[PDB]
Order: C-alpha cells, then sequence, then structure tokens
C-alpha cells in the first residue's frame, strides 16, 4: 500500500517461528535462544559443545537439509566476556531456506571446525582464524589464507588499527622489500558522524 | 559568472568524500567572505565517484570531462587549490555546457 | 531520510536542504539489526551479512 | 578432565601482535564522553569509550597535511560498561585511567517561580 | 644532617591514623611554637598509610610508619626527628 | 563550437595549454595556508 | 578461576610442546640458510630463533603458550615449505630500522614520545 | 514512596518527586524529549512548542518542558499525536529558517538540523518568501546572524539569569519579533560565549571560531582549564594537531555548563609569541638559537657551580604540579629551599602547614548551600567568573545574603556594601555591627577572603582578622563542625598546588637573600628583576610564551603549555584535576618535568622518576592528594590555625580593600596567553573605547 | 591582483609565500609556482551594487538551480549593502 515501506509476509515469520520451535525442542542440549528477525530470519544461539551436533542435524535431518553452508564468519564485539560471535549462514534448497547458527568464543577457547560437515568450512575457517585468531580444533591445515606471510595480528578486530603497525617499502641498501613501523603523510581524519539525539525509540536502552 | 568562487568552504565534498583524498582549511576572507585558504585532492587518493560534485550545494568543485593529465611524477597529482581553480579556469567553457545538459537529471 | 533531494528541491527548500546536507556528511542511520542477503550474481551466490 | 585451574592475569598480549612499545609506553583512557555543548541532545553520552594518549602530529613538508606516526591514534573502543573496558584493558595490557560517569543533577524546575510575588526567582521578560 | 622539612600523612577517618589526629589537636600548636619556621605539612587523605616524612638538607628523606601509634608515641617519633 | 560557440566568461583561459608535465611550467605542489604558529622574537638590545 | 584448556593440562606439557618446537626450529635453520639464499650464518637464525623463544618465555597461562605454539608451527611450516621469501625471513633481524634508543636524554632529545 | 507520585511513561512505572516536569519525568525513564527553548540551567519559557507529547485519556497535548506530571498520568511520547505535534512544529521553524546549511558555523553541531532528521518530515509545504533581519553587532565575541535565529529566548533568558546583564530582549510583535538590542550596544560581560553555546541555532556563532572547522572534522580532548584557579573542565577541539576550539564540559560541582570568555577565547594566543627552541646569551649579550644539550650543559655547569642558598627558583601561573615537584626535588638535591610563587600568602601562623588555611574550605557546592557570604577584598566576578556565578545561581535560587568588604564593584547582583576599609573586620571580630546580627541571625555562613587582598603588605595581618572574625561568628553562632566558614580565593591555577607541593608563597626570601642563580618556571609576573638581583645573577627562564622572563633570562629552555601537556592542577576547592594532551609542543619544545629531569641528569644529581606516573608518585609521596583525582576530601585544624593567627601579632593597615580588577578591561588581560592573544586585545579594545 | 615578494616568488590569493630563507624554495626551482591569477575577491569587489526596491530581496546566484541555495538579504541598513554569503553580490535598496 504504501510505496515507500518494505511490505512484510506473515507466513515467512510463522513458518520460521515454528521451525525454530522444532530446532530448539530437539537439541535443549545446546540451543540458547532461537530468534526471528522483522526481515524474516531465522538465528539459533547455541552453546560451542554443539557446533558439530547442530551443524550435523541441521545439514542431515530430513526436514532440515540444510545442505550448503553460505557463509561462516566472526563479529568482533569487544565489550562482552566471549567477544567474538562466529555466524554460520546456512542454505537448504529443498525448502528454499535459510538459516542462521550463531555461537561465541573469546581468544583463549577454540571452537570445534565443521570441516567434516561442511567443505567450505576449511577455506571459511582459515579466513575466521587469520582474521581474528580464533583457533578451530581439529581443522586439516589451519593457517594463514589473505594476510600476508609473518603478519602479526588479527586485523579484523576491533581494537587492530586501520592502518596496522607496519608498512613496506623497497630498501635500495638491502636490496629488498622490508618492514618499517608505519608513517603516514597525510593522518586518517576520523570523523565522529553521530547525532546527539535518538533516531529509534523501539532500541532504546534501559537506563543503567 | 561575476568571477567569485562558487565554493563557501563547507567540507560536504569532504565530509562524503569515501577515500579521504579532500583536504580543506578556511577562514573569513579580507571583505569576511566565508572562503577556503586550503582545498587539496589527492588524485592518487581519489576514486573518481563524483560524490564530492553531486555533494557540493553550489556546484563549485565538479569533475570535468578531461582524463588526459598523466604525469611523471607522483607530486603532480596531488592537486591544491591554485591547480584546482587553474583546472576550473581552463575548462569552463565545456564544464558549463557538461552541466546545461546534465542537471534536469540530477 | 534515506535517499537524497533532487538538487533544485535542496536549493529552493530548507527540509530538503536540511536532509541533504546531513545525509551527505552523517548519513542516514539504520536501525539495529543483522541480515544475509544473497543474489544471484553472474559468478554464482554473492551474499552480505550486515550488521 | 576437560576443566583445568588458571590463577593468573589473562594476559594476551603476546597474542594480539602489538609491538612492545604501543603496548607499555600507552596509556588508555576509559570514561563517558562529554555531552558536546554545542547541541543538547544527550545519546552520545550512552556508552563507555577507550581511547589512547594523544602523540605528536607534525606538518607534512610538501602539501601541509596533519603527517602522524602512531598507529592507536584513531582507534577509539566502545564498551557497554566500564568494568567490560577495565577487564578488556586489562587483558591487553594498557595502563588506564577510568573517569567516573557525569550524570547530570536533578534539577527542580518550576514554571511558576518566573512570576514569583516575593522571591528573586521573577523574571523580567520572556 | 639539618633537618628542613616534616610532613605528616594521615587520614581523617581511620583507627590507624586516631593517635596522629589526637597528636595533631593537642600537640601540634605548641610545637609550631617551638619551631616557627620548620615546614611542619600536615597532609590528610582517605586511603593513606599514617606516615611520617624528615626531609633533611640535600633532598634526603626519611619515612617512619606511625600506624597504629597512639599519640604519645607520635609525640615521642616526632621528637626523634626533631632531636636527630 | 561554431555554430553553437559557449558561454564567454573573462576569467575564462583565452589561451589553451596542453599537458606540460616534465616541463618548466609544470605543477609543483605546496601548502597554501599561511604560518599558523608565530615564534617569540628576542629583543635586539643586551639586558646589561 | 577455573577455565578449559586447549592441549595442556598445565605448563609442563606445555614446556614439552616448547621443546618440541624449539627443536624443529633449530633443525629447520640450517636448511632455511642454506635454501634460501641468506646472508646470515647459521649461528644467527638460531640466535634469533632463541631470541623470540626468550621474548615469549614470561607467560605462564598454558592456553597463551599452546596458542603459540600453534603459530610458532605456523611460521615452522611457513618456512618448511617456501611461502616465507628472503625479505620475510630477514624481516625477523630489522637491519633496516634504526633502533630508538632507551636512555631518558636520548628519548628527550629525539621526540615527545616517552 | 513517601512524597512521591507514580506516573508511567509508555506504560513504564517511575516515581517521581512533586513539581517533577513531563521532560523530566521522561528523562529519569530513559528518553529524551525535543526541545529548542527549554535548557535544564535557565528558566521555563514554554514557547518553542517542540516539546508537546500527549498524555493517554487526554484530548490536548501539553507542553514537557512546563507541565509537571500529576498522578498515574501515562506519558505517551511516541504517539501519533506527539509525532504529528512534532513535525507541525518542525515545519513551522524551517518555513522561515534561512537555507544557510553550508555557510552556517552550525553544521554539524545543530539542534534543529538534528531535530529535523529524527523529529521533522523529509520536505516542505511552504511555497511564499522568507523573512529576513538586519543582524547585530553585540561585539567582537559573539557573531549575529539573526536570520537563523527561532526567537526561543535562551540568550535572553542566560543574559537575565546568570550574566546579570539585563542587555537582550525581544522587540516587535508576531512574525517581526527580533532578539537583541534596540540599540546599538555591545553585549560584553564575561561569560558571553556561553550564548554561543547555548544557541541552538547558528544565530549567534563564535567570531575568532568563524568558518574554521566543523565538528565532525574536530577531536575532542578533555582536558581542564588554567586560566583562573576555578579549574574549568573543558574540551580542547584540535584538528589536524591545531587547537581549535574550547568548549566547556558538564561539571556539576565546579563551572556547571559554562566557562568564563578568557578561558573560551584565550586559546588563539597559544598560536604567538610562543618560545619554540633552547636560547642562550651570546658574547654581545643577545639571545640565539642553541640545542638543548647545549643549553641543558650551560644550566647544569652553573647549578653545580653554585650551592644551596645562592640558587634560588621562583614559579608562575601556569604552572602543573609535576613540574614544581621536579623543581622542588632539584632544588632540594643542590640543598636550595628557596622555592617562591609570584603569588603571595602570609606564612605567619600556620602558613602552609595546614591545608584548610588556605583553601575554598566550603567549595562551590557549599557556595550553592550557605546563607550568607562575606566577600573580603575580592572582585570575585573577575577573579573567579564560575564562582561568582554560583553566588549568582545561589542569590536568584536560595536567596543568599551577600555582603562584601572592599571596594564597591559590580557583582551583577546586589549586595550589602559594608565600606572599604580593613578595620571593619575588627569591627565584626569585636561585636558592634548591622552586618553582626545578620550574621547571629544567618545558620550557615561563608567568609571568602581574596587571595588579591592577601598580596597587600599587611596579608598576614588582614588573614588573622578574618581568622578572628571567623572564631567569633562560629562561637557566635552555633555552626556544625561539617560546615567550613574560612574560605580563601585563590585566582592562580599553579598557586594551590605549589602551596601542597610546600613552596614558600612570595619572593620575599629571595629579597632576603638574593640568588646568585634564579630559575624563572613560567614566572612573568615581573615581581623579582634585575634591579633587585645581583649583578652577575644567573637567569634560566623554563616556559611556554616569551614575555617578561624570558627576555631578562640568560637561558630559555621551551617548555609545554596546558592544551600540550597531561599535567595536574588544584583548584581553590583543593581539588586536583589532570589536563590531557590534545596538542604538541610546538618546535623543539618538551615537556617541563622532563626538562627539568634532563637538567638534573646532566648536572649530576638524577631525579628518581622517568615516566609522567613515576612523577605522580612522586607527587603523592609528597602530598598524596595530587593523585586524588576530581576528589574533594575534606580537611580540618581550623582552630589550630586560628590559635596560630591569634598569636600572630601584625596590625592592618588604614588602605582600602582596591582589588585589582575593577574592570572588564582589567579582567581580559592577566597572564601570558591572555597578554599573546589577539582576541583578548580587540576585546579591551572594544571595551575600552568601542 | 598578484603580487610578488622581495625574493620575487608570487604571493597566491590566500596570502602564502614562502619566506627568503624557507628551503621549500627548491621545489620550484628550474620549475614554476603556479598562482591563480584571477582572484575573487577584486573579481567581486568589481561587481556593481543591484539596486532594487524591496525592503528584502531574494538572491540564487543566477541560473536558478545552477546557482546557489536561494536565500533573502534584508536591506534595512541604509550605511551599508547587503551581501549575498554565497555569492557574494551586493544589494541596495532604492528609497527615491
Ligand atoms: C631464521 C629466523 C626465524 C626466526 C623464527 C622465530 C620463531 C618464533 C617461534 C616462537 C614460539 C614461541 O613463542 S613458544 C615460547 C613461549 N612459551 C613459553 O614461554 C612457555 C613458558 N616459558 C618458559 O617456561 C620459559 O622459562 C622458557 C625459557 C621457555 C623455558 O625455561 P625453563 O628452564 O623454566
Ligand atoms: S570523486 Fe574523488 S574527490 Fe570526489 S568524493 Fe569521490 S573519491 Fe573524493
Ligand atoms: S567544494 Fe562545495 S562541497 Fe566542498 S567545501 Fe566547497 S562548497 Fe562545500
Ligand atoms: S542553524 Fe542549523 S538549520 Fe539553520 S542554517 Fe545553520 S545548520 Fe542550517
Ligand atoms: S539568538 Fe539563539 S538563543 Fe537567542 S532567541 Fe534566537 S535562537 Fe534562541
Ligand atoms: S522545550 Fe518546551 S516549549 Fe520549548
Ligand atoms: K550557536
Ligand atoms: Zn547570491
Amino acid at each position: 500500500k504504501r510505496p515507500t515501506v518494505r511490505p512484510r509476509s506473515d507466513v515467512t515469520h510463522k513458518q520460521l517461528s515454528a521451525f525454530g520451535e522444532y530446532v530448539a525442542e530437539i537439541l535443549p542440549k545446546y540451543v540458547q535462544q532461537v530468534q526471528v528477525s522483522c526481515l524474516d530470519e531465522l538465528e539459533i544461539c547455541i552453546h560451542p559443545d554443539g557446533v558439530i551436533p547442530t551443524l550435523t542435524f541441521l545439514r542431515d535431518h530430513t526436514n532440515a537439509q540444510f545442505k550448503s553452508l553460505a557463509d561462516l564468519t566472526a563479529v568482533d564485539v569487544p565489550t562482552r566476556q566471549n567477544r567474538f560471535e562466529i555466524v554460520y549462514n546456512l542454505l537448504s534448497l529443498r525448502f528454499n531456506s535459510r538459516i542462521r547458527v550463531k555461537t561465541y568464543a573469546d581468544e583463549l577457547t577454540p571452537i570445534d571446525s565443521i570441516v567434516s560437515v561442511h567443505i567450505a568450512a576449511n577455506w571459511y575457517e582459515r579466513e575466521v582464524w587469520d582474521m581474528f585468531g580464533v583457533f578451530f580444533f581439529n581443522h586439516p591445515d589451519l593457517r594463514r589464507i589473505l594476510t600476508d606471510y609473518g603478519f602479526e595480528g588479527h586485523p579484523f578486530r576491533k581494537d587492530f588499527p586501520l592502518t596496522g603497525y607496519v608498512e613496506l617499502r623497497y630498501d635500495d641498501e638491502v636490496k629488498r622489500v622490508v618492514a618499517e613501523p608505519v608513517e603516514l603523510a597525510q593522518e586518517f581524519r576520523k570523523f565522529d558522524l553521530n547525532s546527539p539525539w535518538e533516531a529509534f525509540p523501539a532500541y532504546r536502552q534501559p537506563p543503567e | 559568472p561575476s568571477g567569485e568562487e562558487r565554493c563557501i568552504a563547507c567540507k560536504l565534498c569532504e565530509a562524503i568524500c569515501p577515500a579521504q583524498a579532500i583536504t580543506i582549511e578556511a577562514e573569513p576572507r579580507a571583505d569576511g567572505s566565508r572562503r577556503t585558504t586550503r582545498y587539496d585532492i589527492d588524485m592518487t587518493k581519489c576514486i573518481y565517484c563524483g560524490f564530492c560534485q553531486e555533494a557540493c550545494p553550489v556546484d563549485a568543485i565538479v569533475e570535468g570531462p578531461n582524463f588526459e593529465f598523466s604525469t611523471e611524477t607522483h607530486e603532480e597529482l596531488l592537486y591544491n587549490k591554485e591547480k584546482l581553480l587553474n583546472n576550473g579556469d581552463k575548462w569552463e567553457a565545456e564544464i558549463a555546457a557538461n552541466i546545461q545538459a546534465d542537471y534536469l537529471y540530477r | 531520510k534515506v535517499s537524497p533531494p533532487k538538487r533544485a528541491e535542496m536549493k529552493t527548500s530548507m527540509e530538503s536542504l536540511i536532509h541533504h546536507f546531513k545525509l551527505y556528511t552523517e548519513g542516514y542511520q539504520v536501525p539495529p539489526g543483522a541480515t544475509y542477503t544473497a543474489i544471484e550474481a553472474p559468478k554464482g551466490e554473492f551474499g552480505v551479512y550486515l550488521v | 578432565t576437560q576443566l583445568i585451574t588458571v590463577d593468573e592475569k589473562l594476559d594476551i598480549t603476546t597474542l594480539t601482535g602489538v609491538p612492545e612499545e604501543h603496548i607499555k609506553t600507552r596509556k588508555v583512557r576509559i570514561f563517558v564522553p562529554a555531552r558536546n555543548n554545542m547541541q543538547s541532545g544527550v545519546n552520545n553520552t550512552k556508552k563507555w569509550k577507550m581511547e589512547f594518549d594523544t602523540r605528536e602530529r607534525w606538518e607534512n613538508p610538501l602539501m601541509g597535511w596533519a603527517s602522524t606516526a602512531d598507529p592507536l591514534s584513531n582507534m577509539v573502543l566502545t564498551f557497554s560498561a566500564k568494568e567490560d573496558a577495565i577487564a578488556f584493558a586489562e587483558k591487553n595490557g594498557w595502563s588506564y585511567d577510568v573517569e567516573e560517569k557525569k550524570v547530570p543533577k536533578p534539577k527542580s524546575k518550576s514554571y511558576g517561580a518566573n512570576f514569583s510575588w516575593n522571591k528573586r526567582t521573577r523574571v523580567s521578560t520572556k | 644532617l639539618g633537618l628542613r622539612e616534616i610532613r605528616v600523612h594521615l587520614c581523617q577517618r581511620s583507627p590507624g591514623s586516631q593517635g596522629v589526629r589526637d597528636f595533631i589537636v593537642q600537640r601540634y600548636v605548641e610545637l609550631k611554637k617551638a619551631h616557627p619556621n620548620l615546614p611542619i605539612l600536615i597532609r590528610e587523605c582517605s586511603e593513606v598509610q599514617p606516615k611520617l616524612w624528615a626531609r633533611y638538607a640535600f633532598g634526603q628523606e626519611k619515612t617512619v610508619s606511625l600506624n597504629n601509634l597512639s599519640a604519645d608515641e607520635v609525640t615521642r617519633a616526632m621528637q626523634n626527628v626533631l632531636s636527630g | 563550437p561554431t555554430t553553437n560557440p559557449p558561454t564567454a566568461r573573462k576569467f575564462i583561459w583565452t589561451n589553451h595549454k596542453f599537458n606540460v608535465s616534465a616541463t618548466p611550467e609544470q605543477y609543483v605542489p605546496y601548502s597554501t595556508t599561511r604560518k599558523k604558529i608565530h615564534e617569540w622574537v628576542p629583543p635586539s638590545t643586551p639586558y646589561k | 578461576t577455573s577455565v578449559k584448556p586447549i592441549f595442556s593440562r598445565d605448563l609442563n606439557e606445555a614446556k614439552r610442546r616448547v621443546r618440541e618446537l624449539y627443536r624443529a626450529w633449530y633443525r629447520e635453520v640450517p636448511n632455511t640458510v642454506h635454501l634460501m639464499q641468506l646472508d646470515i650464518t647459521v649461528k644467527q637464525g638460531r640466535d634469533k630463533v632463541r631470541e623470540m623463544f626468550m621474548k615469549n618465555a614470561h607467560v605462564t597461562d598454558p592456553r597463551v603458550v599452546d596458542l603459540l605454539v600453534i603459530k610458532g608451527k605456523m611460521e615452522l611450516q611457513e618456512t618448511i615449505k617456501v611461502w616465507k621469501q628472503r625479505t620475510h625471513v630477514m624481516r625477523f633481524f630489522h637491519e633496516t630500522e634504526t633502533p630508538r634508543p632507551k636512555d631518558f636524554l636520548s628519548k628527550f632529545y629525539m621526540g615527545h614520545d616517552p | 514512596a513517601s512524597n512521591l507520585i507514580e506516573v508511567f511513561v509508555d506504560g513504564q512505572s517511575v516515581m517521581v518527586e512533586p513539581g517533577t516536569t513531563v521532560l523530566q519525568a521522561c528523562e529519569k525513564v530513559g528518553m529524551q524529549i525535543p526541545r529548542f527553548c527549554y535548557h535544564e540551567r535557565l528558566s521555563v519559557a514554554g514557547n518553542c512548542r517542540m516539546c508537546l507529547v500527549e498524555i493517554e485519556k487526554a484530548p490536548k497535548v501539553v507542553a514537557a518542558c512546563a507541565m509537571p506530571v500529576m498522578k498515574g498520568w501515562n506519558i505517551l511520547t511516541n504517539s501519533e499525536k506527539s509525532k504529528k505535534a512534532r513535525e507541525g512544529v518542525m515545519e513551522f521553524l524551517l518555513a522561515n529558517h534561512p537555507l544557510d546549511c553550508p555557510i552556517c558555523d552550525q553544521g554539524g553541531e545543530c539542534d534543529l538540523q538534528d531535530q529535523s532528521m529524527m523529529f521533522g518530515s523529509d520536505r516542505s509545504r511552504f511555497l511564499e518568501g522568507k523573512r529576513a533581519v538586519e543582524d547585530k553587532n553585540i561585539g567582537p565575541l559573539v557573531k549575529t546572524i539573526m536570520t537563523r535565529c527561532i526567537q526561543c529566548t535562551r540568550c535572553i533568558r542566560f543574559a537575565s539569569e546568570i550574566a546579570g546583564v539585563d542587555d537582550l530582549g525581544t522587540t516587535g510583535r508576531g512574525n517581526d519579533m527580533q532578539v537583541g538590542t534596540y540599540i546599538e550596544k555591545m553585549f560584553m560581560s564575561e561569560l558571553s560565549g556561553n550564548v554561543i553555546d547555548i544557541c541552538p541555532v547558528g544565530a549567534l556563532t563564535s567570531k575568532p571560531y568563524a568558518f574554521t572547522a566543523r565538528p565532525w572534522e574536530t577531536r575532542k580532548t578533555e582536558s581542564i582549564d588554567v586560566m583562573d584557579a576555578v579549574g574549568s573542565n573543558i574540551v580542547v577541539s584540535t584538528r589536524t594537531g591545531e587547537v581549535m576550539r574550547i568548549l566547556p564540559r558538564m561539571h556539576e560541582d565546579i563551572n556547571e555548563e559554562w566557562i568564563s570568555d578568557k578561558t573560551r577565547f584565550a586559546y588563539d594566543g597559544l598560536k604567538r609569541q610562543r618560545l619554540t627552541e633552547p636560547m642562550v646569551r651570546n658574547e654581545k649579550g643577545l639571545l640565539t638559537y642553541t640545542s638543548w644539550e647545549d643549553a641543558l650543559s650551560r644550566v647544569a655547569g652553573m647549578l653545580q657551580n653554585f650551592e644551596g642558598n645562592a640558587v634560588a627558583a621562583i614559579a608562575g601561573g601556569l604552572v602543573d604540579a609535576e613540574a614544581l615537584v621536579a623543581l622542588k626535588d632539584l632544588l632540594n638535591k643542590v640543598d636550595s629551599d628557596n622555592l617562591c610563587t609570584e603569588e603571595i600568602f602570609p606564612t605567619e601562623g600556620a602558613g602552609t602547614d595546614l591545608r584548610s588555611n588556605y583553601l575554598l574550605n566550603t567549595t562551590i557546592a557549599g557556595v550553592e548551600e550557605a546563607d550568607v557570604v562575606l566577600l573580603v577584598g575580592t572582585n570575585p566576578r573577575f577573579e573567579a567568573p564560575l564562582f561568582n556565578a554560583r553566588i549568582r545561581k545561589s542569590w536568584l535560587h536560595n536567596d543568599l545574603k551577600v555582603a562584601l568588604i572592599g571596594s564597591p564593584v559590580d557583582l551583577t547582583y546586589r549586595y550589602d556594601h559594608l565600606g572599604d576599609s580593613p578595620k571593619i573586620l575588627q569591627d565584626i571580630a569585636s561585636g558592634r555591627h548591622s552586618f553582626c546580627e545578620v550574621l547571629k541571625d544567618a545558620k550557615k555562613p561563608m567568609v571568602v577572603l581574596g587571595s588579591s587582598a592577601l598580596q597587600r603588605d599587611d596579608g598576614a595581618a588582614i588573614l588573622v582578622a578574618v581568622s578572628n572574625m571567623v572564631q567569633k561568628i562560629r562561637v557566635t553562632t552555633g555552626v556544625a563542625a561539617e560546615w567550613k566558614v574560612m574560605n580563601i580565593l585563590h585566582r592562580i591555577a599553579s598557586q594551590v598546588a605549589a602551596l601542597d607541593l610546600g613552596y614558600k608563597p612570595g619572593v620575599e626570601a629571595i629579597r632576603k637573600n638574593p640568588p646568585k642563580m634564579l630559575f624563572l618556571l613560567g614566572a612573568d609576573g615581573g615581581c623579582i628583576t634585575r634591579q633587585d638581583l645581583p649583578k652577575d645573577c644567573f637567569i634560566v627562564y623554563q616556559g611556554h610564551h616569551g614575555d617578561v622572563g624570558a627576555p631578562m633570562a640568560d637561558v630559555i629552555l621551551p617548555g609545554a603549555a596546558y592544551t600540550e601537556k597531561s599535567a595536574t592542577y588544584v583548584n581553590t576547592e583543593g581539588r586536583a584535576q589532570q589536563t590531557k594532551v590534545a596538542v604538541t609542543p610546538p618546535g623543539l619544545a618538551r615537556e617541563d618535568w622532563k626538562i627539568i629531569r634532563a637538567l638534573s641528569e646532566i648536572a649530576g644529581i638524577t631525579l628518581p622518576y622517568d615516566t609522567l606516573d613515576q612523577v605522580r608518585n612522586r607527587l603523592e609521596e609528597v602530598s598524596p592528594n595530587l593523585v586524588r583525582y576530581d576528589d574533594i576530601e575534606e580537611t580540618n585544624y581550623f582552630q589550630q590555625a586560628s590559635e596560630l593567627a591569634k598569636l600572630v601579632n601584625q596590625e592592618v593597615l588604614a588602605d582600602p580593600l582596591v582589588p585589582p580588577q575593577l574592570t572588564i578591561k582589567d579582567f581580559y588581560m592577566t597572564d601570558s596567553i591572555s597578554r599573546a592573544s589577539q582576541t583578548m586585545a580587540k576585546c579591551v579594545k572594544a571595551v575600552t573605547e568601542g | 591582483g598578484v603580487q610578488v615578494s622581495p625574493s620575487g616568488e608570487k604571493i597566491t590569493h590566500t596570502g602564502q609565500v614562502y619566506d627568503e630563507k624557507d628551503y621549500r624554495r627548491v621545489r620550484f626551482v628550474d620549475r614554476q609556482k603556479e598562482v591563480n591569477e584571477n582572484f575573487a575577491i577584486d573579481l567581486i569587489a568589481q561587481q556593481p551594487v543591484n539596486e532594487v526596491e524591496h525592503r528584502i530581496i531574494a538572491c540564487d546566484g543566477g541560473g536558478g538551480a545552477l546557482g546557489h541555495p536561494k536565500v533573502y538579504i534584508n536591506l534595512d541598513k541604509e550605511t551599508k549593502t547587503g551581501t549575498c554569503g554565497y555569492c557574494g553580490l551586493q544589494f541596495k535598496q532604492h528609497h527615491h
């Protein structure tokens, strides 16, 4: 009706809520939270011990058939004890659906790799380790995949600086490409682009 | 058309520049006008996206149609206000015609 | 409040000028949430997980 | 069989990859940022911020730009709680200064005080 | 050798500084009468140990911890600092 | 621009210049701002 | 104060893994110097390996020690299979980088950085 | 729930005190109602109508800034009526608001723009022509473009209630109502840049800051002001390593929301007359630039040449505690005790031994809590503008009774002028005064003695007379022991920290024993010169501005400024605060304690600290309140100090108490940064001629 | 107009010129420091004051949507022309 607002269908929300209840009652040992967004996306937040059973159940169950892992990633929220939120987006071609599975980790608690469930998880978990430092148990070959050889630090972390700590240049005395502490001719000018007025009253957190 | 600079040092182009390729410093002029004292565009940093020319409220900064301006040193692509004003004076006969042909779409 | 107004409207209207200023300096505020949007790219499924 | 005991400080500085200078010589500040006095909006005073001490910015000889040498100059981290920021700073091995949140004091407001019979709060104009 | 400065660090509300507080309120005035040229800096804080600092000629400093000392022994420590 | 000449402005260059790179007429960048911090000038007369 | 281990229950087998990694690096240094045409000697490479281990020698958390061993094994594999180049190997020596002096007078003369 | 009423914001219960407005209840719940004319420290106006909200089961929206909640009200802050009201009011403002956003200094700092984006519509229906208003010329500090004004009367209420000048107002009627002055009048008081702060639109902008930067450009550094001894918390806005602006910071116990004009606009003096390189005298006698090694070598050689009493140091006003303790340690290691300050405090009696003897013991919240205030020998309006602003706030709200001994100066409130002679202190101590019967009627008196009054020759006599008077007041009124009556108001930022560290106040020791080597730690007051110094005196000036102390120095050492160093300053209350680094010192200038420590290492007596935290540890082990930041820990022993003061046997003079700052022209230039500021020079020229 | 330093270097419209002892003139040695010849302050000083009849005038810089945002200038002060804050054109009210 309204030309500027997205149309909303409630049938997808009902179906995803029913399937979330289904998965939650099937796996109460690991499922910690089930939510359906207003964008009609199902998220299941599980304990890190249940990554392998949850992913295996979602891939091999007759009513799930999430045989395709869309992607695997991490989100660094450095204000909780377990700062890395590991996100698995999965696609079911049989039922034309998508699901999201979340779990948590910190810098010193590795989680189980799901290479035995999906083979794309090999390179995806290599990227997660390279960019966040989240180790993965039982990985066939875990190593860096995008950073330079000998790169120190995991650059997608929040506390890692945007420009990094070292920069490369060709030194003619040693006839090599060498790493120096980073100096910028012009510093990256950060901007404070946050309005002091609340934009969304639906997301107003209660005062502390 | 009077010859006064269109730029009013509002830094909208600097704010919207996705590559942070624009550096602007400003102060009131001798007649009290709000004008820039530094307008630098690092063309080695610029991504040629037109966000500056579509964020400029007075059509001061534009991407004129010159593309054959390759240089032999890295420094010559670090434009300042004198270079940009000279480019505006050089290409005004074409930029004004392009804006005349284009401005009804934007 | 999301898309910039036309340039004539910006140069003739106060609300349009304010919105042009804020969209091209701060940008629109996106309400908090996460999504995975997948699009049939020519090379396959191109996905964006936006938080 | 899957639970051990660690009675230590939870130090991950050897794993973060930060050079030793930018750990030992750095000071961080944990604070709720003050409300910008040009505005009356208070939505930027809700979250704790951790920033670093300001280092040298000099003038570029070629162009006059603000050249810098420290990488942690634009690094600002957002935390929901002061103790969370404390935990992150101690975990990453940075010395910190903590400023307590300046909540504005509750104030007794009365519109009728502008028209007082005897008190000095009576205004002379509107 | 040669006393230059006395500093007394104490607490306003602490049992360990009670003798120091008593010493100040019943003996500091006549002490200042006795030595009206010597800086006896009384500094009080919330979470400091009761302390005495004696600064001498070339920057030397002797530190005496007088936590949980009563008024008479704080007086005796002060006299030991003043004499030598 | 013979049947439709462009608009004439007094600030438009009357003589077009080609690419002047690697010539003495080339463009050299510089900071266009003045000095911001002014140093104290000591007096030229001795105190004693 | 009770956490989940990664590989080592306590510091002893963590130090055992550290000794195994040091053994592997010590054996691999001469092969690296022979294979990549390095100006350094075998003594300098083993000294650099010992310097890196002693740089990390102050940690007492078994999980951190295990992750350090994992990272060291990753770098060891990057040196065994020739993925690190001559530049990547020589980046450990910082021979083009002048060192900042550690004394107050030199830091005062150089600049404002402490 | 005694004396509390339960109200609801969007159905959520909250208990509020009676008289709480709808806006205050909503901000207690946690939501900020839009506003333009309401300010938490101004009176309620209620004219901008942006705060209109819907109360449930009520047909008419109410103004939340003025309407108090009654009982059980459900405040629907996000209902359709509230949203429509906000959209309508925003449309009415932007109908006549001028399209000036690119050329307006309120670029990203605009309440009108932000509240438009958050609550107004996205387009305009206004098809008519806009109004335009001629600009005013109220002064060279505040630039007026009154076409942008939304007639919210915030500036009028501020100038009436806090500045206390009654010079602004509205002339006209209807759509032609214009804010300003009817006559061509220069609106120049102290605390006059706060109208630039509180004007929500860019109608009242800053003329020194004009067109310079944008708020998204500016980095914010939270620091402390050192232009006086109030210690106002400020934000230094720096862009690309250059100080761009000074804004206040919200600190309820010191400066609330405002700063003085000197604090706000004297920052441009940090860009002129700056010492950038170390300098030494030639063989001709002229100062020439040299290296740090050479300059410190010369100073160290002369220092190890000279012995204890021959070496002395004098501290100025803009000096941090770290440099003060470093210089004290250096002179103590060469066995020198002549560590003096330019400002004079009486050493007779207790002196600086008891910390309550030289502090604002009641503090600024105690000014808010007091009922009678007796100001002796001070002009607080210019010596401590935020302290006087707090006095005026208490005078407005708590009906404070203010009396003044000293010359009659305009304090922007009505007081009782008891006279200017210091013998009135003896009269009040004897108990024969109309103010004596006022005081015995009073309950929580406060007696504030000025450091400017202590600067006189009979400063000790004045201090002991005031102490005797305060003792008589305490024994005749029966006040509680928790209430502090005696207070000393300082005008020097470094003075309280120096007295805590143990500096002997005043240069009387220098005059008694003229030193052969002299350190001037930012000393630019000219209290000691080469006329009363010996002929072959070696002078080293360590400072940031070359004003009075640099030209008379043999060696010049460029130090940092308060915007350039992380430093410790103690205000009049005894509260210690630290400034953070906003920019770096220009040229070869260094941090002051680092300069002193490097000099000590070259001289061969190395101080036991190398980093700033170690210097703070030294500060703690000297007097451990310079590390208790933002702490207001109480002092005692006024009885002991008063007994010693009673045994002091000096006599007051017949000269009337005349403060040095009688007018705002005397206010605008007090220290080296103010004297180097061009903006302050323009202010002086305006209040003198224009 | 373009003026030269005692060093002979052209002074820009921002007033920028290197000092005699400034080493950064070596970037102009064997090259040229290019300065925009048309000074906008002088060019806008050359414009005649527009004599209008109304108390409030509207300026958009000319060309409609090709100019600057449309603002209104109040010509009440008879001792000073009203200057457009964007384009610098001056207007004066004709009281005859
Ligand atoms: S076109 Fe270039 S200068 Fe303009 S906004 Fe895009 S990147 Fe920046
Ligand atoms: S070029 Fe345009 S967008 Fe950039 S500062 Fe100037 S007026 Fe603003
Ligand atoms: S006050 Fe605000 S809305 Fe008005 S011109 Fe300035 S930025 Fe725009
Ligand atoms: S000038 Fe500013 S503060 Fe004063 S009434 Fe107008 S909008 Fe309000
Ligand atoms: S905020 Fe209440 S009417 Fe203005
Ligand atoms: K304003
Ligand atoms: Zn115009």
